[PDB]
């Protein structure tokens, strides 16, 4: 909503809809602690 | 002298009363002894069942269970088992000498 | 989870076991896929005897009472199928111990009539080997197949 | 007690993509409507064509708790014959008048007797021992 400049700086209506949006990426959804990450092998003894 | 608690451990959980039947856990072992061990103790007139489970192959453990009939105890079952095992590779060591020398 | 409250719904809502059947069309998602399904038309074939040894090794070998895999805090163990001359145990006598004792004892035996995917035509002449038959909770007709 | 005797004739035994096991298809000398269908472990008892056997089922061997295997001076029923299976009753079939046909299972090894005066001793128990002799 803002006159060209000779990429513009994002304003707070850009910042909450940045890309999928701050809803989105960090309120719907979110890194978490306490949490771990690895391939998986098989295992019929367990 | 101090004698090693760790090796063989009875498994309180599935022992029974009497206690004719338990499940033994031993580290540090698996088919070489287990399966040897079982076949000698499935021999005993007194066992009524016995075979030989490994947990898992990641954890060193081997669990043998012993269900026997009356008068005898399944620790009893394991101690002749063990014994009969120790004589069973006397008469391996015994017969294979021999016949190095009958060559 | 840190807290409980988490814990009891990853143990009894979310938990593995609750999942058996999906909300999709209320079918079975868990099952064994391929050694198993192989080794079960095997094992549960007419050919498989077992000796005693053999038969008790394969109880144990699967159901650990220390586990708490057993319901009855003893291996009961099923007399053989074969008397004389030799005592043999069938295969399928081997399903019907695991669930004898993995079944509360409180409770009956299954009873069910199923097919299987393996037509009678391939097990020879005159075989039921198709008909999967539990009564009282023992497998006393076909094998297992991954149906 | 006994609750079934008698001396078959074997016309079939088939093997069936089975290296142990055979169906051997019988009819009985003594009465004429009387047909089996009976599978046995042909790796410990043999059976061939045109031969003689004494099937027989029994109730138990002249409370028991549980099996136990044979220890020195142990009598039974089964000293008498060669080949003894131990197994259950799951259906009891009639066909026409009079003819009725029971199925026993010895763990898949299944059995199917034809006759009609059985009706009475034959009954359908989670118990019968099949005994057979030569």
């Amino acid at each position: 909503k803002a006159q060209g400049r000779t990429v513009p700086i994002p304003g707070v209506k850009q910042a909450l809809e940045k890309k999928e949006g701050l809803f989105r990426k960090h309120m719907m959804g979110k890194r978490v602690n306490y949490a771990a990450r690895s391939v998986i092998s098989p295992d019929p003894n367990i | 002298e101090e004698p090693d608690r760790e090796k063989i451990k009875l498994l309180t959980q599935a022992t029974s009363e009497d206690g004719t039947s338990a499940s033994f856990q031993i580290v540090e072992e698996d088919h070489t002894l287990g399966n040897a061990l079982r076949y000698v103790i499935m021999k005993n007139p007194d066992v009524e069942f016995c075979g030989y489970s490994i947990p898992h192959p990641s954890e060193n453990l081997l669990n043998i269970r012993i269900q026997t009939y009356g008068e005898t105890t399944a620790v009893d079952a394991l101690q002749k088992g063990l014994k009969d095992l120790m004589d069973l590779c006397d008469v391996v060591e015994s017969k294979f000498t021999e016949k190095i020398k009958s060559m | 989870p840190q807290n409980e409250n988490a814990r009891a719904e990853a143990l009894n809502l979310a938990n593995t076991d609750s999942q058996y059947l999906t909300p999709t069309s209320g079918s079975p998602v868990r099952g064994l896929i391929q050694d198993h399904i192989s080794a079960g038309v095997w094992l549960t074939s007419k050919d498989s005897f077992f000796t005693r040894e053999q038969y008790q090794q394969y109880i144990y070998g699967c159901i650990r009472p220390e586990d708490g895999h057993t319901t009855r805090s003893k291996i009961v163990t099923l007399p053989p199928t074969i008397f004389k001359p030799y005592p043999l145990w069938t295969g399928k006598q081997i399903i019907t111990t695991v669930l004898l004792n993995v079944t509360p004892p409180d409770m009956p035996g299954i009873n069910l009539i199923s097919k299987n995917k393996i037509k009678n035509e391939y097990w020879g002449k005159g075989s039921l080997e198709n008909e999967v038959l539990f009564k009282d909770g023992a497998l006393l007709c076909g094998i297992l197949d991954k149906s | 007690n006994t609750l079934f005797d008698d001396i078959f004739q074997v016309s079939e035994v088939d093997p069936g993509r089975y290296n142990k096991v055979c169906r051997i298809e019988a009819a009985s000398t003594t009465q004429d409507q009387c047909k089996l269908t009976l599978d046995i472990n042909v790796e410990l008892f043999p059976v061939a064509a045109q031969d003689s056997l004494t099937v027989t089922i029994a109730s138990s061997l002249n409370a028991t708790r549980s099996w136990r295997p044979p220890q020195a001076g142990d009598r039974s029923l089964a000293d008498d014959y060669d080949y003894v299976m131990y197994g259950t009753a799951y259906k009891f079939e009639e066909v026409s008048k009079d003819l009725i046909a029971v199925y026993y299972s010895f763990g898949g090894l299944l059995m199917r007797l034809e006759g009609n005066y059985r009706n009475l001793n034959n009954l359908k128990q989670e118990n019968a021992y099949l005994l057979i002799r030569r």
